C-alpha cells in the first residue's frame, strides 16, 4: 500500500523531478490534518463493535436478507456478513489514517465483487449497508471526520458495484 | 448441478523417462543450469547414441524371430504366428490427393520351470492369441523404445502392475516366453559384451518387474472430513517427473545445507529473492538453522512471520488471495474445499498473517508431508492422486504467474459451484462490455485475469431487466421494467415524406440535423468528429429526401467504415459481435443460438452481412420497425446495478410500552 | 512511509492501531514543515552536492568507470549520484528508508553487476555525497540524511 | 454434502411449511428403503472389484480402439487408470445410494470433474459407456442376492452420466 | 432444453448405442404418465390467474412487503411479482409436460439469483411464495398430480437457494 | 422431441399449451408404444439393413470411396449407414427429426465435403438403406421412418 | 387455419415442410370429421345456447345495457353472442383461434369501450354461454370450444 | 418532475438547456409556492375526501367488495383512496403525472386484477374522489387536480 506522502512521491518519482511546490502544499496539508485523522481513528477504533451494531440495525435488521432464504440467514452467515462489516470499518481507518485509499483497493476491492457473485452475496446490500456505516460514522466522529471517513466507505462502495 | 467451470489447463503428464528429460528436468526444479557432472551424463549418453541405435535397430530387424522364439517356447498345436496382426498404414485419407477428383474406381489398378504346461493354440483361441502374439511383439518393442531413451522406464511403468493384467494362469508362461525372446536377442550379438550387457539388463529389468505381484496404490488420506481421501497406482508415479526432495541434516557439510536453504527460500517465496530485497535478518534465521537449534519446519515459520513474505505474498493480495498463496507456500497445494478455505479465513480474521502461518506449518499435513527436516515441495499431478474439484485453480496456482493474478481463484470457485448458472455470457465474463454511454471496454483475458467459464449449452436463455423505454403505444407488454437513465418516451422517429418549394420554417419534433445527430449518438453511441460525417453525406440525403427510411440510414451507418473500425477491426469476433447486437438491436443476445447464428453468419460471409442480418431481424422489425432509431431495450444485472450506487432510501432502519413496570421481579420485597 | 509501515503492522496483525502506534502516527505528523525543510535544502542544492561529491570521488578513486575517459560514464554516474540524492530527500519526506529502498535497493547490486559498476566505487561515491549533504545542513537535520546514505551504502555493501 | 434426511429438516425451515404432510410422506416413504439401501452398499463394497474389472472388460470388448496403440487406456499405466477411476465413481455412487441424495456426487465426484477430463483427454463416451455397465452388473448381483424394488440403484449411475455427457440434442 | 424423451436418447448416443432396456422402461413410464400430464396441464392452465391470486393472498398480502417501503409496493412492483409467479408457474407446466427439469435451469434459475440481488427482489419471499403456489397448485389438481408438479417447483426453489 | 417443439411453441407465444399442441402431445402419447416397437425393429435389424443397402448401393453407384477398395474406407460408410439407422431410430422415438436434425443433419454438408465424400453418393446410400429398413416393416409403421430417411436425403442436398 | 401456419412456418425458414409439421399437419386433417360435427352442433343450437345464455346472463347483471328496456341494444347483444358462437364454429372448423382472433378478437376491448358495453359483463355473458354449449358437446367434443370460450373471455378481461 | 421532463428533453439533443426551457424551469419555480398550498390542501382534508367520496361512491355502487361486511376490504379501499389522493398532491407538487404514474399507474390494471377487485368500481370511486376533491379548491387550483384524477381514471379504462 502507498499513503498520501508515498502517494506524492511516486507521482514526483514517474517524472524524475522533486516534489514541486503544488505536491509540497498538498503534503502540508495532509501533515496539518494528521491530528484529527489521528482523533479519528482512535474513535472509531474505541466504537467499531457499536458502529457495526448500528449498521446492521439501520441497514439489514428486520429485511428479507436475515429471514430464512435471505443471506443473513442463520447465525453463521449472520457472523460473516458482521466480520466483513468489520473489516470495511476497519480498513476506511487505515485508510483515512493513510489518507488514500490505495489499500482498501489492493486488500479489500481486488475481486470482492467476483467473491461476492460467487457466493450469492447482494451486492445492493451490503452497499446499503457500508452506507449505513458511513452515516453511523458521521453521527458518532462529527461532521468534517465523518466526512473524511465517508470518502473511503463512499470508495468501498463504488468499488463494490 | 455442476455448471461452474475452473478451466481446463493444458497439461502434458509424462508417460515414461528419457536420460535428457531427467537430467534437464533435475536441473530445472532447482532453478539453475546444469551441472558439470549433468553436463558429463548428457554428453555420455549422446556420444554412445549411435551404438544404441544400433542396437534398436538390430532387434527391429529380427523381430519376427525374436517374437517367434518366445511364442514357440510356450504354444504348441498351432502356429502362433499367424495371430500376429502388424499395424497397418492408413493410406487414402482424405485431402491425401489419393484419389482425383470425385472418381474413386482408377486409383486401384534355459530349463523350463518344473511342472510347465505348454498352450494349446486351438483350444486357446483366437482372442487370447491374439492377445497373447501382441504382447510379445509389444514387450519387445519397448525393449528398443528403452534401449534408445536410454532409460528403462518406459517398461518400469508398464509392466508394474501387468501380472493379474496379463491372467495369472499364464504369467509363468509369459516368463518363459520373454526368457526365450531374451536368449534370441542375445544370439544376434555374441560380439560385443556391451551390446549383450544392455539387452540382458533390460529383459531382466522387465522380467524382474513384470513379477511384482499387485502393487499397492499409493494412498492419499483426507486431511480432514471436508476432504476426500484417493489412490494413485504406482505405475502413475514413476511415469511421473521426480522431485528432489532435500533434507536438512546438521552432520552434512555447509554447501549441503546452503543447498537446503536455497530450496527452502525457492518455495516459501517462489524463488531467492532475499539477495535481491536484502533479507540480512536471513543470516541469523540460518544460523539458527546450521547450528541445528530449530528445525525446517521452524525455519520456515520463521520465513513466513517474516516482513519479506508480508510484502511479497501479503500486501498486494486481498485476504483470500493471500489465504490460497500461502496455501502453495506452506503445504505444496492448493486449497481443497470451501471449508478449508473458511477455517483458514477465520484464522486469519482473528489473528493475522501470523496466525494462518501457524495454522498452515502447524498442521498435521504438513507434518505428514515433510516433518521437520524435509524442505517444503510442490506436490501435484504426478506425485499424489489429484482431486477434480480445485483442478484448474491449483495448476494454476503453481505456475509462476500465480502472484499476478489478483481476483481469488479457489474460493470463487467454489462458491459458484454450489450455484446455478451465472448472469453472464454464455461465453464467459469476458464477453459482457460495459453497459455505458458508448464504447466497447471489455475484460482483458490476459490483463488482470478473472475468467469464470461455465458450462452453457446452445439452449440457455439469457435473463434481461426490462428498461421500460419506448413508445406509449410499443408498451403495456413489457411496461414493468424502469432502469436508470433511460429516456422513456424519448425515441427518434421519423415519419417518411410524401412540385412548390418548401416553407422557410418548416418544424418537426426534432430539426435534421438534431435527429442525424441523435442517430449517429445511438449508432455509435457518441458524437463522431468533425470530418468523419463525411462519408455518409450522401446518405443522410437521401434521409431527408424520403428516399431512405431511418431503418436503410441506420443500417448505411453500422455498415460504414467509421463504425467498422470503431468496433469491428480491433475486437475479438464474438465480442463485436455482442456490442453490435446490443447496440442495433438494443439488448443482448439471449444466448448460443444467437451467438452462433450470427458468429457463422460472421464466418461464412462477414461484417455486412452480420450488419444485414441484424438489421432484416423480425425483432427488429417489431420493435424499431422501419422510422425509429434503435434504443436502450435491456441491460443486464450488473449494468442495472452499476446505475443505482444509492440505497440510502432503503435504510429507514427498524411508541407507548406494551408492559407496565418493565424489568422487574414477581414480590420483590 | 512511516504512516505505511504502522499502517502495515496493524494490517497484518488484524486490529486496529495500538495506542503507542497513534502517539508515533501523530509524533511524526507534527514534524512535516522540519522534513519539507530538509527536502527543499537537499532538492535547491543538488547541483552543488553531485559536483562536490564527484570531485572527492575522484580525488580518492580514479579508477573508476566515470573517471575512465567517457563523456556518456561520467553523465551517467552524475545523474545517478543526483538520482541517489533525490530518493534520499524522498526518503526524509516520509520519514523512512522506504521510498529509497523501493525506488533505488532493491535489486541494486544485480542492477550494478549488469553495467559492470564495482559497488565499492559507488559506496565511496555515496560517502562523498553524504559529506556534502552534511557540510551544508545543521546538525540535527543531519540525521535522517546521514542514515539514509549509511542505509544506501549498507545495501551496496 | 448432505444426505436425504439433512437436507429435508433443512428445507422444512427453509421453505416456511415446516413439518407438513408432504414432508411427512416423503420421509415416511425414505425411510421405507433404507435398510434396501444399506444392503445395496454393502453388495457393492464386497463385490467392487469384480464388478470394476466386470465392466472394464466389457467397455475393452465393446471399444477395442481404447486398448490398441493410439488409445486412451493404451499401456498398463493408462489400464491401471481406467481401472482406479472406475472404482472411485462405483465408491461414489454407493456413497450416494446410501445417502439417498446426490449432493456426495456434485462435491466429491463431479465438480471440476470435466475440466480435469478435457484437461488428460479423456474420452466422455467411453467413461458414461463404463458407469452405465457397472450399473448394469450392481444391477445383476442385486437381482442375484434377491433384491426386488431396487429402483434407486439406477439412479446416481444415471445421474452421473448425465452429468458428464455433452449435450447432442 | 431436453425432455424425458431426449434425455434418454441424449443419454444413449453419448455412448453411441441404441435405447436400453432400462431406459425403454422409463420411455414406457413417461408414455403413461403423459396422459396425465396432459390433464394436469390444461388444469393449470385453466387456473393460472387464480392460482397467483392464492399465491399472493396466502404469500405476500398484508404484510410488509406490500406496505409502502417493501419491494411489492407500488403499483409495477406488484404487477411484477405478479408476472414473475405467473412466470414461475408457466414454466413448472412446461417442465412437468416434458418430464425433465432442465427447461427450469436453461431460462429460469440462469442468473436469476444475481438479478434479484441486483434488483433487490427478497429471495426468501420468493421461495415462499413458491412453496405456497405448490402447495395452491396441489390443492387444486389432487395429491399425485400435485406432488408431480411439487417436483418442479421444489427444484425452482431449491435454485432460488 | 414432438414434446420440446410443442412446448417451444407455446413458450414462443408466452402463453400455456393451446388445444391443438395439447392434441399433438395427446396423439404422440398414444403411440408411444408403436413407435417403441418401430425402433426395436430399426435396433434388431440394423446390421441386415446395413449390408443389403450397402450392396444394393454398391451396384447402383459403384464410383464411390467405400467401393475403391479400402477396407477402412468400406467400415466407416457402413458405420455411419448404422449410425444413421440409429438417429432414425432416436427420431421415430422422439416423435419428431429433433435428433436426427440435432446430431447428423446440421452441418452435414460441411462435415462430408470436409471428408471429401461426395453428397449425392450418400443421397443414394440413403435412399438404398430406406428401401431395405421399409421392407422389414408394416407401411403404418413406414410412414415416419420414410419421412426421416427423406429428411436425411434432403439435408445432403 | 393450423394449416396456414403450418405453412408459414416452413416459409420463414425457406424450406419444404419438416416431418413434424407434416404429421401435425395428418393429425388436423384426421379429425375433420368430428370438427365438421362440432360445427354443425354449434350452428343448429346457436339461437337456443343464445337464448339460455341470456337468461343466466341476465339473472347473474340485472343492470347492463341488454337488460335495460331498450328493445335494439338486447338485439344486438344477442346478435353479438350468436357471432361470438359462429367465431367459435369458424375456429373449430379451423383448428386453431385464427379465425376468432381475426374477426372477433382483435380491438374487441376498443370496440367494446366505444359502444360503452362493460367488458366485465361481456366476460360473464361469454362465461353463460360457454357453459350452455358445453352442454350439448360430448366429453371428447368439448376440449377446443371450452379453449375458445376461454381465449374470448381472456382477450375481454 | 417538470424539471427532470427539461433535463431529459435537453439530454436527448446532447445539448444545454435552452433559453426556452430555462423560461419554463424559471416559471415553474416560481409557482411552486401555489402547488404546495394545493398539497397542503389535498392532505389536510386527505379523510374528508375518502369519506365523501367513499359514500358517493357505494351509493351509486353498493355491492363491491369494499362495501360487503368485511371491515379489513373496507379499510384496505379506503387506503387505497388516501394513498391515491397523496400520489396526486406528489404530482402537483411535481408539476407532472409522473410520481402518479410511477407509484400507482403502471400496472394498474394487473394489480387490481389480481386482487379481484373490478376497474369499473374503482374507476367510479376514483370519480367521486376527483368530485370531493374539486370541491375544496378553486378552479384554478383545481385544473392539475382534475388533469391527474382523468390521468388515474385513464389508467384504469
Ligand atoms: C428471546 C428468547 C430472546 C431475545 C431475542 C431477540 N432477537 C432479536 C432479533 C433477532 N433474532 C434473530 C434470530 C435468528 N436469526 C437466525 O438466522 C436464526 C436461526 C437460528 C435466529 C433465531 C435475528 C436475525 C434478529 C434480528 C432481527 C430480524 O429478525 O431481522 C431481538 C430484537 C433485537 C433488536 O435489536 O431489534 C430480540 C429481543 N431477546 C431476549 O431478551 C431473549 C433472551
Ligand atoms: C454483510 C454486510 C453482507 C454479507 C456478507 C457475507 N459474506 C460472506 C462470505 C465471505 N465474505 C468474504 C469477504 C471478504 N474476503 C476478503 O478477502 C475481504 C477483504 C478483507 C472480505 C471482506 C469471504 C472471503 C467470504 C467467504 C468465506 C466465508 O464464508 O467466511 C457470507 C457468508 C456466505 C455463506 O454462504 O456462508 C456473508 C453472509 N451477506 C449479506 O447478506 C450482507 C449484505
Ligand atoms: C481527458 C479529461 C482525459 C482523457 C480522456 C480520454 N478518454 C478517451 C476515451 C474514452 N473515454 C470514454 C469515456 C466515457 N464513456 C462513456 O460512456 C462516458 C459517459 C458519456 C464517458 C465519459 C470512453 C468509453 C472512451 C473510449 C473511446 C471512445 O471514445 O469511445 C481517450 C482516448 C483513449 C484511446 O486510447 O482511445 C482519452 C485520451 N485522457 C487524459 O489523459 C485526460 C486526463
Ligand atoms: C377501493 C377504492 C376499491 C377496493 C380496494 C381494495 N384494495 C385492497 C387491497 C389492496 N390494495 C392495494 C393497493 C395498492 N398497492 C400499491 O402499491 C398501490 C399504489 C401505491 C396501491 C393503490 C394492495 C397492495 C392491496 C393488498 C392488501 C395489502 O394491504 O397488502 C382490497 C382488499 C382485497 C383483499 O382483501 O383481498 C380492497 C377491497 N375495493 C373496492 O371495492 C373499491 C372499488
Ligand atoms: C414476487 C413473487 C416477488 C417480487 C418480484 C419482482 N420482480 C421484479 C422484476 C423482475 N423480475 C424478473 C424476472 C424474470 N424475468 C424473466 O424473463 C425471467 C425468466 C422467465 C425471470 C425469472 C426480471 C428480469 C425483473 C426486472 C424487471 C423486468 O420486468 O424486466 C420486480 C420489480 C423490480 C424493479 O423495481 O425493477 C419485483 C417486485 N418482489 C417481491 O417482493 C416478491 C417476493
Ligand atoms: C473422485 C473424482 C475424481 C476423478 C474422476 C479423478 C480422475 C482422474 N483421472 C486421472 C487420470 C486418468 N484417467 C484415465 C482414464 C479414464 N478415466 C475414467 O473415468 C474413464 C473410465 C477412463 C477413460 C474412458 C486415464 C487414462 C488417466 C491418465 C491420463 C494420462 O495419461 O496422464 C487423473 C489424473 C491423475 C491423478 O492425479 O489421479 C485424475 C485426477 N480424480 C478425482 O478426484
Amino acid at each position: 500500500m502507498q499513503d498520501a506522502i508515498t502517494a506524492l512521491i511516486n507521482s514526483s518519482d514517474v517524472q524524475g523531478r522533486y516534489l514541486d511546490p503544488s505536491s509540497l502544499d498538498k503534503l502540508q496539508n495532509y501533515f496539518q490534518s494528521g491530528d484529527m485523522r489521528a482523533k479519528t481513528a482512535i474513535a472509531v477504533s474505541a466504537n467499531a463493535k457499536n458502529i457495526v451494531t448500528k449498521t446492521v440495525a439501520k441497514s439489514l435488521l428486520y429485511t428479507d436478507i436475515t429471514a430464512p432464504g435471505g443471506n443473513m440467514y442463520t447465525c453463521r452467515r449472520y457472523a460473516a456478513c458482521v466480520r466483513d462489516l468489520d473489516y470495511f470499518l476497519r480498513y476506511a481507518t487505515y485508510a483515512m489514517l493513510a489518507g488514500d485509499t490505495s489499500i482498501l483497493d489492493e486488500r479489500i476491492l481486488n475481486g470482492l465483487r467476483e467473491t461476492y457473485n460467487s457466493l450469492g452475496v447482494p451486492i445492493g446490500a451490503t452497499i446499503r449497508s457500508v452506507q449505513a456505516m458511513k452515516e453511523v460514522v458521521t453521527s458518532l466522529v462529527g461532521a468534517d471526520a465523518g466526512r473524511e471517513m465517508g470518502v473511503y466507505f463512499d470508495h468501498i462502495a463504488a468499488g463494490l458495484s | 448441478s455442476v455448471k461452474a467451470s475452473g478451466g481446463s489447463p493444458v497439461t502434458q503428464p509424462q508417460r515414461y523417462h528419457t536420460v535428457p528429460v531427467a537430467v534437464i528436468s533435475h536441473a530445472v526444479q532447482q532453478d539453475r543450469c546444469l551441472k558439470n557432472t549433468e553436463l558429463q551424463e548428457l554428453a555420455d549418453f549422446f556420444s554412445s547414441g549411435v551404438k544404441l541405435l544400433e542396437i534398436a535397430n538390430t532387434l527391429t530387424q529380427h523381430a519376427d524371430e525374436i517374437v517367434l522364439a518366445g511364442a514357440n517356447r510356450i504354444f504348441v498345436g498351432g502356429s502362433p504366428m499367424a495371430y500376429l496382426e502388424k499395424p497397418k498404414e492408413k493410406i487414402g485419407l482424405p485431402g491425401s490427393g489419393y484419389y482425383v477428383g470425385e472418381d474413386f474406381l482408377t486409383a486401384a489398378r534355459d530349463p523350463l520351470p518344473g511342472g510347465f504346461r505348454f498352450i494349446n493354440v486351438s483350444r486357446y483361441g483366437a482372442v487370447r492369441m491374439k492377445r497373447s502374439m501382441r504382447d510379445l511383439a509389444w514387450f519387445l518393442r519397448y525393449i528398443t523404445y528403452a534401449i534408445v531413451a536410454g532409460d528403462g522406464s518406459i517398461l518400469s511403468a508398464n509392466v508394474r502392475g501387468l501380472r493379474g493384467v496379463i491372467p495369472e494362469d499364464v504369467t509363468e508362461a509369459t516368463i518363459v516366453a520373454l526368457r526365450a525372446m531374451r536368449r534370441q536377442s542375445l544370439d544376434y550379438f555374441l560380439e560385443d559384451a556391451e551390446a549383450t550387457q544392455l539387452v540382458k539388463g533390460y529383459f531382466d529389468l522387465l522380467i524382474a518387474e513384470y513379477l511384482t505381484d499387485k502393487p499397492s496404490n499409493q494412498v492419499r488420506i483426507g486431511v480432514s472430513n471436508d476432504q476426500q481421501g484417493l489412490q494413485l497406482p504406482q505405475s502413475y508415479s514413476m511415469s511421473a517427473e521426480v522431485r528432489p526432495k532435500f533434507v536438512f541434516k546438521q552432520a552434512a557439510t555447509l554447501t549441503q545445507k546452503q543447498e537446503a536453504i536455497a530450496a527452502i527460500y525457492r518455495h516459501v517465496f517462489e524463488r531467492d529473492v532475499t539477495d535481491t530485497y536484502g533479507f540480512t535478518q536471513k543470516a541469523e534465521l540460518e544460523s539458527q538453522l546450521i547450528g541445528g537449534n530449530i528445525s525446517v519446519k521452524e525455519f520456515v515459520r520463521r520465513l513466513g512471520k517474516s516482513r519479506l513474505y508480508r510484502r511479497l505474498f501479503y500486501e498486494p493480495f486481498t485476504i483470500s488471495r493471500a489465504i490460497e498463496l500461502a496455501a502453495r507456500h506452506f503445504l505444496g497445494r492448493g486449497l481443497s474445499s470451501r471449508e478449508e478455505f473458511q477455517t483458514y479465513f477465520d484464522v486469519m480474521t482473528k489473528g493475522g498473517l501470523p496466525a494462518l502461518v501457524d495454522a498452515f506449518v502447524d498442521s498435521a499435513e504438513y507434518s505428514d508431508y515433510f516433518g521437520e527436516e524435509t524442505v517444503p515441495y510442490l506436490r501435484g499431478l504426478g506425485q499424489e492422486a489429484q482431486e477434480c474439484r480445485n483442478w484448474g485453480p491449483q495448476l494454476d496456482l503453481f505456475k509462476y504467474s500465480a502472484p499476478v493474478r489478483k481476483v481469488p481463484q479457489f474460493i470463487t470457485l467454489f462458491g459458484s459451484y454450489q450455484k446455478p448458472l451465472p448472469e453472464q455470457h454464455p461465453y464467459g465474463c469476458g464477453n459482457d462490455p460495459l453497459e455505458i454511454q458508448f464504447g466497447a471496454i471489455f475484460p482483458q483475458e490476459t490483463r488482470n485475469p478473472h475468467p469464470q467459464p461455465a458450462f452453457f449449452n446452445k439452449d440457455t436463455r439469457r435473463i434481461l431487466i426490462g428498461s421500460g423505454a419506448g413508445s406509449p403505444d410499443k408498451l403495456n407488454g413489457n411496461a414493468l421494467g424502469k432502469v436508470p437513465g433511460s429516456l422513456g418516451t424519448r425515441v427518434l422517429k421519423l415519419e417518411p415524406l410524401h412540385g412548390h418549394q418548401s416553407p422557410s420554417v418548416n418544424l418537426l419534433h426534432h430539426s435534421s440535423p438534431a435527429f442525424i445527430e441523435g442517430a449517429y449518438r445511438q449508432v455509435f453511441g457518441r458524437s463522431l468528429y468533425e470530418g468523419q460525417r463525411q462519408p455518409l453525406s450522401s446518405t443522410e440525403s437521401k434521409l431527408l429526401g424520403g428516399e431512405i427510411s431511418v431503418r436503410e440510414f441506420v443500417r448505411q451507418l453500422a455498415k460504414s467504415k467509421v463504425f467498422r473500425s470503431l468496433y469491428w477491426d480491433s475486437l475479438y469476433v464474438t465480442k463485436a459481435i455482442e456490442y453490435i447486437h446490443r447496440r442495433l438491436m438494443g439488448r443482448p443476445t439471449y444466448g448460443r443460438q444467437e451467438m452462433n447464428r450470427y458468429y457463422d453468419i460472421c464466418a461464412t460471409r462477414g461484417f455486412y452481412a452480420l450488419i444485414d442480418a441484424i438489421i432484416d431481424s423480425p425483432e427488429y422489425l417489431e420493435c424499431f420497425g422501419e422510422n425509429t432509431v434503435p434504443y436502450e431495450r435491456y441491460v443486464t444485472a450488473r449494468g442495472y446495478l452499476m446505475r443505482s450506487p444509492r440505497h440510502e432510501n432503503q435504510l429507514r432502519r427498524e411508541t407507548v410500552p406494551d408492559k407496565y413496570n418493565p424489568r422487574k421481579a414477581n414480590w420483590a420485597a | 512511509s512511516i504512516v505505511t509501515e504502522l499502517i502495515l503492522n496493524a494490517d497484518s496483525e488484524s486490529r486496529y492501531p495500538a495506542p503507542k502506534e497513534i502517539q508515533v502516527y501523530q509524533n511524526f505528523v507534527k514534524t512535516g514543515e522540519q522534513r519539507i525543510r530538509i527536502a527543499k535544502i537537499l532538492a535547491e542544492n543538488e547541483q552543488r552536492i553531485v559536483q562536490n561529491g564527484s570531485a572527492r570521488f575522484w580525488e580518492r578513486v580514479p579508477n573508476t568507470p566515470s573517471n575512465s575517459g567517457n563523456e556518456r560514464k561520467t553523465a551517467s554516474c552524475q545523474r545517478d549520484q543526483g538520482w541517489y540524492i533525490r530518493l534520499i530527500a524522498y526518503s526524509v519526506l516520509a520519514g523512512s528508508e522506504k521510498p529509497l529502498e523501493e525506488i533505488g535497493t532493491i535489486g541494486i547490486k544485480e542492477m550494478y553487476n549488469n553495467l559492470e559498476i564495482p559497488l565499492r566505487n559507488i559506496v565511496e561515491c555515496m560517502r562523498c555525497l553524504k559529506e556534502e549533504a552534511l557540510s551544508l545542513m545543521s546538525e540535527e537535520d543531519a540525521l535522517e540524511v546521514s542514515a539514509y546514505f549509511d542505509y544506501v551504502m549498507r545495501s551496496l555493501s | 454434502m448432505q444426505d436425504k434426511l439433512t437436507s429435508v429438516a433443512k428445507n422444512c425451515d427453509l421453505t416456511g411449511s415446516s413439518l407438513n404432510r408432504e414432508v411427512v410422506e416423503t420421509l415416511k416413504e425414505f425411510l421405507a428403503d433404507g435398510e434396501k439401501r444399506v444392503q445395496v452398499a454393502g453388495v457393492i463394497g464386497s463385490n467392487a472389484a469384480e464388478i470394476v474389472k466386470t465392466a472394464v472388460s466389457l467397455l475393452f470388448q465393446e471399444y477395442p480402439e481404447l486398448v490398441s496403440p493410439g488409445g486412451n487406456a493404451y499401456t498398463t499405466r493408462r489400464y491401471n487408470m481406467y481401472v482406479r477411476d472406475m472404482n472411485y465413481f462405483l465408491r461414489y455412487c454407493s456413497y450416494a445410494i446410501v445417502a439417498g441424495d446426490a449432493s456426495v456426487l456434485d462435491e466429491r465426484l463431479l465438480a471440476g470433474l470435466r475440466d480435469t477430463f478435457n484437461s488428460l483427454g479423456i474420452p466422455l463416451g467411453p467413461t458414461a459407456r463404463s458407469i452405465q455397465l457397472m450399473k448394469n452388473i450392481v444391477k445383476e448381483k442385486l437381482v442375484t442376492a434377491g433384491m426386488t424394488n431396487i429402483t434407486f440403484v439406477d439412479e446416481p449411475f444415471d445421474y452421473v452420466v448425465r452429468e458428464i455427457s455433452e449435450t447432442e440434442i
